[PDB]
């Protein structure tokens, strides 16, 4: 119909279709579910990776004379042509009616091609928070945040992040079991108070497509719609409803035991005695006393482990079990040397926060060892 | 059980069956036919231990070894067992499969390779047909063993690889003196054992240690009052037991006996029971009684053939038909085609 | 260890719960419905999550060691439910329930349902273990002598005002299952919400219950009545019942009709009536069953019936409807 | 070494051209013109019962098919394809026992392989055997290889019983019935391997085994396996008469005498003692339906006598003069009819006592 | 129990052994028909060891000197056993101290201990198969007709991968055609002299052969649209592979 034609480099082309691969394949239940949309607009190739819940659209720069038009073609196809072919090899593409004709070098191919399946308004958002999130931020918020969220869980509210703009600064939370995670970044900009649920795979694929420390990015986020421009590239996911525990009611409970010191140093006795802890009940015993932590475990195994580490404390003669792959991805997402722990009781939440600044805060409910 | 059972006259038998094999000239395979608990079974093993032995003694075995060490432990790489399985009853396609396909990989511990089918008719002829290729032309140093009641039930084609070696039951007072031996009590239950069992001594052994004697024994007071009263009906309880071929068969050796005393024979096989054998001779008439002997035996043929039939309503309706034949004025069936 | 019945769950969840409950019997509707009120008694209490696992024998530690880690310390308070199988606890899952038995918390209500259990099973240390702090519930089918009394008393609690008629035949086409007695009760309710339930109402429905197997097939043929199990026998083979289980029926019924035969020669009816401890509103057609039927035609009835049953099971299956209805018209003679 | 040099003569004496085949002229000679001509199908269908050659004949067939040396009626057996052919190491001769290949996914794998090209012979040949218990679904999905294959793709079938083929797939197959070896043939083989193998034999003991195995040269080989196994490494009346356990035609006429007579209590005297003696009891029933069938064959025309042996022929000729067709006819129908339920009986003596105890019906 | 004596005894570096076992490891049946055919063939003779794989429609032989005299033998070693061969040799270590014996393989590596048994039977030789009149030759390199059938490969067929190689003087081309009915079509500059020819291979064995003989150059060998290839190194005569083509 319309035809299109296309003159693009190689390396300049993988780049967007390896990244818009998170939406694409995967077990297609439909012939237009596993493929590609592209569509030319002015100078600009927009690649659109869709799963009926997150839109995924890439931005080519066309720097030769190219027809308009969209198309829909396989895109698992697509990708291999295009990564297997040699190197800095402009690609000739060209559509050749119900077929997708691509050429390059001494090679040739043709392509099956859906007309129009794809192309509703696929997006409406609300925008209550438009934030210009630099890349920095969001990069350590995210990596900081996400741990290990809810799998077959039932609630599923806890599967997304909860976003919370408030002042000048967003606090990032996410509740999983006994684990907890939540960073308030310092945005600095007047911005309204919003709370949102994002999904858990939207995280991933943001935190995996964000890379580059350095563009600002621009996030609108509604009630139904979550944008995310990543420079060149942007990312659309829907948004989880309410019912998601506070926050404000989860993380102050009145702390009134505190402990600091090395975290990486906590690192290794976790992960020493993550050999000797309960294989059925993941976790082991911290008995603390003032100015000193002891870590203890007995495995099936009839294998006990014990350490001893010199943490600061003023308060009372304590024992909590706690789970070790949950603090030990508190410990690595802090991604620093040394924490701060406050404790409440033997059956109430247990603080962790970074030493270094009040950024970044965690919470593991203790275990009963 | 354990190790099963060595069985006194088995010893000449298996002597001859191991000469073909110390001469070299073995047939590969063998379809060993003997009957219920005759002792085929200890043969089959005492072969299968001199073949996979290392070091094979003058018609012993090894003496010591690891060779046969292995078989003693039943975990040697080579010695395939084919038995359905314990909650089964048909030999599957698969098992023969898994031991043939097994089979084309070299001797582990470079003896033989031998096989064994623990009893040839429970094999489906679909695995008759896949062991067909292993029987006929196995690898060098294969062997292979079978058992069987009788070989004309097995596959036309299966028994033609093999050479059918039988095995006699001993003598009739051999028999009766091991027996005699082995379990206390008359003589003329042993014989009734005996040539109930077709011979069989490990079968009149099964017979007494198990509970179906007894049984037996009700059956026999069950007609005392039967046939002087022509009631049958009430025999369906001691005819009732999962037994119903066996116990069939006894009852059809009792009427055998009595058309035998009809046509006054000097041997007949109830010797336990003379007085029923009579009451059933004055009671019944021939025609008569040659028709109920063969809806006896038919019904009991219907019972051990198809499994899943309902025993209850067979067995009412042979009673019923007894009932109704021993009416005058019927017409009997006569076999024919 | 504390056993209860159904009715009397309820009260003892008012008095106080338990951290362990177990629910052992066939029927369904009981099962479900003690399940649901205990979830709904915790769910009164704060209880929360509901986690619910079946057991199977591909189930084994891998598939219980993530319910241990459940119930240590999440938020709130939580409930665990479990299906058993069929033949009852296992070698596999006896050491599961071991394991299960040495952490109790009030974090975490037990709930188990299953069907009834050999005795060995409850002989098992854990159940030992379980005894104070369990409660059971009897879920079995008791006879047809209470049922009409049951039905009543449900049906008082349903709201529904059955008539002597009504209950009747209500009781007589239903002997089946609690989930047949329920069904039939709550669609009676929204056709009639007024709750008189008078006999050319209840009749009505679609049929006698269902097509069912036994009832009018045999009882016609027990008073005689061709037309009538002539007419069930062809729409039983229009809803597709499967014939193996009608020449069950048959077998497992006219064996004891053929034991009332006899004796009547030289025995009084009713003592042979009482003797086989057959049911007397079942006697009450046994007598012209018998009356009517002669013993030729009893010894006929099971040759025909012999050879039909035999036919059938060798995969010939030679018109099994046109031999049952043979049997049929058989014994309307 | 101890590696079992010796081979069963069952396998040892296979045939190995078309001049070593016994019988079957009929098959051999439309074979090899067929060879020579030029005139080869791409489906052969070898069918009869056991023991007469279907495998024989096909592989004899493989090997002349892919030899080097053309395609010849007459195989060279000294080039390699002969050699591994006849060892069934040969790549292009596929051996499929359609009992395990039944299932979709081997009939599936086998349409994957027609598809390509050979690797040492002109053709790539699958000898199905025991083809007539294939499932439907895989007698369908090999419908479409069996009726226009490529090239260099020829099928041998082997099928035990021509009957549970799906029609169809006889049709598309060219059929071959292989006919049971006459006892002539099998004895005259016998006497050949016999003398080629160094072994004492007489004539009398093959005729026994030609008899006793129904047309099956492989069941003749198996029984002189069993006659030499047993009686110091040869071939002797006596020893064969033992392995079958048969009986001189004096006890069955006894048996038939006494039974014409209405002589029961001889009769079962009889039974006792043959039972004592341990016979196979099939073996009573055929040598009393002999007997009657020679009898009967008097009654017909006085010139067949029973000649055979004529040694008791005064008890045989008495009892034709006595008895009338009829009564004759009576009890080898009652004899055959019993002899056809011997498996079906509860036991071998006690089923031949029913059949001639229903035989002393007759008064 | 008493270890069994062995009648081939020798050893190799580690190098060797991958090699041979990456070069004819894709080349070997599972679950074949052919009860032979489900294993590797180990042939040695004089100072250098073979190693011969075939599934009827594919066969690679690697040849490599050792420097050790030895006896001419063969053995088939199935499936499973060559598997965990490679999977249990990987380390630089010297020691590989092979036996064969009448009936089964033990290799020694350091302390680490081999053991399967091997595939009773004999493997079919290889120089039958191999064409001994290939009256036509191409040569490429390895990289470029790797890729190039890699590239080729991606909208074939799916269970059976199917392609056309058409080859002339002017160039070399291969395409390839699915279910879907897509097209796929491509060229390559092989120096050829000779004239038209069409054959018919399956890319999933070109693609392996490719992928393991790790050369530079590569030469083809070729006599008929039916008959086999012949697949080598251009530079080495210790490898060989043969692809029997595809009917159409
Ligand atoms: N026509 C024949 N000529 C010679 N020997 C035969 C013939 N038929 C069968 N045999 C003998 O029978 C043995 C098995 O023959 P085979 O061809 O396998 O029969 P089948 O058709 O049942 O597979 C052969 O080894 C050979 O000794
Ligand atoms: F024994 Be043959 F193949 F019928
Ligand atoms: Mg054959
Ligand atoms: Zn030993
Ligand atoms: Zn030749």
């Amino acid at each position: 119909g319309p035809h299109m034609k296309f003159t693009v480099e190689r390396e300049h082309l993988l780049k967007p279709l390896q990244q818009v691969s998170g939406p694409l394949g995967g077990r297609p239940t439909l012939p237009i579910l596993g493929n590609l949309l592209l569509q030319v607009a002015d100078g600009t190739l927009s690649l659109t990776g869709t799963d009926l819940e997150m839109e995924m659209v890439a931005r080519v720069a066309l720097v030769q004379p190219h027809e308009p038009g969209a198309t829909t073609v396989p895109a698992r196809k697509f990708f291999d042509i295009c990564r297997g072919l040699p190197e800095g090899a402009e690609i000739a593409v060209q559509l050749e009616g119900e077929r997708m004709l691509v050429r390059s070098g001494r090679s040739r191919f043709s392509l099956s091609t859906l007309p129009a399946a794809d192309f509703p308004n696929l997006d409406d958002w609300q925008s209550e928070v438009e934030f210009t999130l630099p890349q920095a931020t969001m990069k350590r918020l995210i990596e900081a945040t996400q741990f290990s969220m809810a799998h077959q869980d039932v609630r599923y509210y806890l599967n997304g992040m909860l976003f919370e703009t408030e002042g000048e600064e967003l606090r990032t939370v996410a509740t999983d079991g006994h684990r907890l995670a939540v960073c308030s970044m310092p945005i600095g900009q007047s911005l309204p108070s919003h709370s949102v649920i994002v999904p858990r795979k939207g995280v991933i694929e943001l935190m995996r497509m964000l890379d580059g420390g350095d563009n600002p990015l621009r996030v609108q986020i509604g009630s139904n719609n979550i944008r995310a421009h990543v420079g060149d590239f942007i990312f659309t996911s829907k948004l989880v409803d309410g019912r998601f525990p506070d926050y404000r009611r989860v993380l102050p409970k009145n702390p009134d035991k505190h402990l600091e010191a090395g975290c990486d140093l906590l690192k290794q006795a976790f992960a020493r005695a993550a050999i000797l802890s309960n294989e059925k009940f993941r976790g082991v015993r911290l008995y603390v006393s003032e100015n000193q932590l002891k870590i203890t475990a007995n495995n099936p195994e009839q294998e006990e482990a014990e350490e001893i580490l010199d943490v600061t404390y003023s308060g009372a003669e304590m024992e909590i079990g706690f789970n070790v792959s949950y603090v030990l991805d508190v410990l690595n997402a802090l991604k620093c040397e040394n924490v701060r722990m406050m404790l409440t009781d033997s059956v109430s939440s247990v603080q962790i926060e970074d030493a270094a600044s009040q950024s970044a805060a965690y919470v593991v409910m203790p275990m009963r060892l | 059980g354990p190790h099963m059972r060595w069985y006194p006259w088995l010893r000449p038998d298996f002597e001859k069956l191991v000469a073909s094999y110390q001469a070299g000239r073995g047939h590969h395979a063998l379809l060993i036919q003997a009957l219920p608990g005759m002792g085929d079974d200890a043969l089959i093993y005492a072969l299968s231990r001199y073949l996979l032995c290392q070091q094979p003694q003058g018609h012993k075995s090894c003496g010591h070894c690891r060779g046969c060490q292995l078989m003693q432990a039943g975990t040697h790489p080579d010695y395939y067992t084919l038995a359905p399985e314990k909650g089964k009853n048909t030999l599957g396609v698969d098992a023969v499969r898994e031991v043939t396909e097994k089979l084309n990989e070299h001797a582990r511990l470079g003896g033989a390779k031998v096989v064994w089918v623990t009893d040839a008719a429970l094999l489906t002829d679909a695995a008759a047909n896949a062991l067909l290729k292993t029987l006929e032309e196995p690898p060098a140093e294969t062997w292979f063993f079978l058992a069987t009641r009788e070989p004309e039930r097995l596959l036309a084609t299966l028994r033609s690889r093999c050479r059918l070696h039988y095995l006699a039951p001993p003598p009739e007072q051999y028999a009766v003196t091991w027996l005699s031996r082995e379990v206390t009590m008359s003589q003329d239950a042993l014989l009734a054992a005996l040539r109930l069992s077709a011979g069989s001594p490990g079968a009149a052994l099964a017979l007494f240690q198990g509970d179906n004697w007894q049984a037996r024994e009700t059956l026999c007071q069950a007609l005392a009052y039967s046939v002087p009263s022509g009631d049958w009906y009430s025999l369906l309880a001691a005819l009732n037991h999962e037994q119903a071929p066996a116990r069939l068969h006894w009852l059809a050796t009792l009427l055998m006996d009595a058309l035998k005393r009809h046509h006054g024979a000097a041997q007949v096989t109830n010797v336990d029971v003379p007085g029923l054998v009579a009451e059933l001779a004055n009671h019944l008439s021939p025609s008569r009684l040659q028709a109920i002997l063969g809806d006896v035996c038919h019904i009991r043929e219907q019972l051990m053939s198809v499994t899943g039939i309902n025993r209850e309503l067979l067995i009412t309706d042979l009673l019923l038909r007894i009932e109704h034949y021993l009416q005058p004025g019927v017409v009997l069936p006569v076999p024919h085609l | 260890m504390i056993r209860l019945y159904p009715e009397q769950l309820r009260a003892q969840l008012n008095e106080g719960l338990r951290a362990a409950y177990l629910l052992l019997g066939n029927d369904p509707l009981l099962l479900q419905e003690s399940q649901d009120a205990v979830r709904q008694v915790a769910a009164a209490q704060g209880f929360e999550e509901h986690h619910t696992f079946s057991i199977d024998p591909n189930t084994d530690w891998n598939a219980i060691f993530s319910l241990c880690q459940a119930m240590s310390l999440f938020a709130s308070r939580q409930t665990l439910l479990l299906l058993l199988p069929e033949n009852g606890p296992n070698a596999a899952i006896n050491e599961q329930l071991l394991t299960l038995t040495g952490l109790l918390h009030d974090d975490l209500l037990l709930i188990v349902r299953g069907n009834k259990l050999s005795k060995a099973q409850e002989n098992a240390a854990w159940f030992t273990a379980l005894a104070n702090r369990s409660v059971q519930v009897t879920c079995q089918t008791p006879e047809q002598a209470q049922l009409p009394r049951w039905v009543a008393a449900r049906a008082k609690q349903l709201n529904l005002e059955l008539d002597d008629a009504a209950n009747q035949v209500l009781c007589y086409c239903y002997e089946g299952n609690l989930l047949a007695l329920a069904q039939a009760l709550e669609r009676l309710s929204l056709l009639w919400p007024d709750g008189k339930l008078t006999l050319p109402r209840v009749e009505q429905a679609v049929n006698d219950a269902a097509h069912f197997t036994p009832f009018h097939w045999v009882d016609a043929l027990l008073m005689g009545k061709s037309k009538r199990a002539l007419h069930i026998l062809q729409q039983l083979r229009l809803e597709g019942s499967e014939p193996v289980i009608l020449l069950r029926t048959l077998q497992r019924e006219l064996l004891l009709l053929v034991n009332l035969k006899r004796q009547s020669a030289h025995t009084p009816l009713r003592a042979l009536f009482d003797k086989h401890r057959v049911w007397q509103n079942r006697r009450g057609m046994m007598g012209e069953a018998l009356n009517r039927l002669s013993q030729t035609q009893l010894r006929q009835a099971v040759q025909l019936l012999t050879r039909t049953e035999l036919t059938l099971k060798q995969d010939y299956g030679q018109s099994v409807w046109a031999e049952l209805e043979g049997l049929s018209l058989l014994l309307c003679h | 070494g101890p590696h079992m040099s010796y081979q069963v003569l069952a396998r040892k004496w296979r045939p190995q051209t078309f001049a070593d085949v016994v019988g079957q002229e009929h098959v051999l000679t439309a074979l090899a013109n067929g060879l020579s001509l030029g005139r080869i199908h791409h489906a052969y269908l070898f069918s009869g019962t056991r023991g007469v050659g279907k495998t024989s004949i096909a592989r004899l067939l493989a090997k002349g098919l892919n030899c080097e040396t053309g395609i010849t009626a007459t195989p060279c057996g000294v080039c390699d394809n002969c050699r591994e052919i006849e060892q069934g190491r040969f790549v292009d001769l596929i051996e499929i026992d359609a009992a395990s290949r039944t299932k979709v996914e081997d009939t599936r794998d086998l349409l994957d392989n027609v598809q390509y090209a050979p690797a040492r012979g002109r053709f790539k040949v699958y000898l199905i055997d025991e083809v007539h218990m294939l499932s439907r679904h895989s007698f369908n999905a090999l419908l479409k290889t069996l009726e226009e294959p490529p090239e260099h793709v020829k099928f041998l079938l082997a099928t035990t019983d021509p009957q549970k083929l799906p029609v169809t797939i006889l049709s598309r197959c060219l059929q071959f019935h292989l006919k049971a070896l006459d006892v002539e043939q099998i004895r005259h083989q016998l006497e050949h391997i016999l003398n080629e193998e160094h072994i004492a034999h007489e004539p009398r003991a093959l005729q026994l085994l030609a008899r006793a195995a129904e047309g099956s040269l492989r069941d003749a080989l198996s029984l002189t396996d069993q006659a030499i196994a047993s009686g110091d490494g040869q071939v002797s009346t006596q020893a064969v008469s033992a392995m079958l356990g048969t009986l001189d035609d004096d006890q069955a006429l006894s048996l038939v005498e006494a039974m014409v007579e209405a002589n029961g209590e001889r009769v079962m005297a009889l039974i006792n003692e043959a039972a004592a003696r341990g016979i196979e009891w099939e073996a009573l029933l055929v040598e009393m339906l002999g007997l009657l069938h020679r009898i009967a064959m008097v009654q017909l025309s006085p010139a067949a006598l029973g000649n055979d042996m004529a040694a008791i022929e005064l008890r045989m000729r008495e009892l034709a003069r006595t008895i009338p067709p009829t009564d004759i006819q009576l009890y080898y129908q009652t004899l055959l009819i019993g002899r056809k339920e011997l498996p079906y009986a509860p036991d071998r003596r006690m089923g031949v006592e029913m059949t001639l105890l229903r035989a002393l019906a007759f008064h």
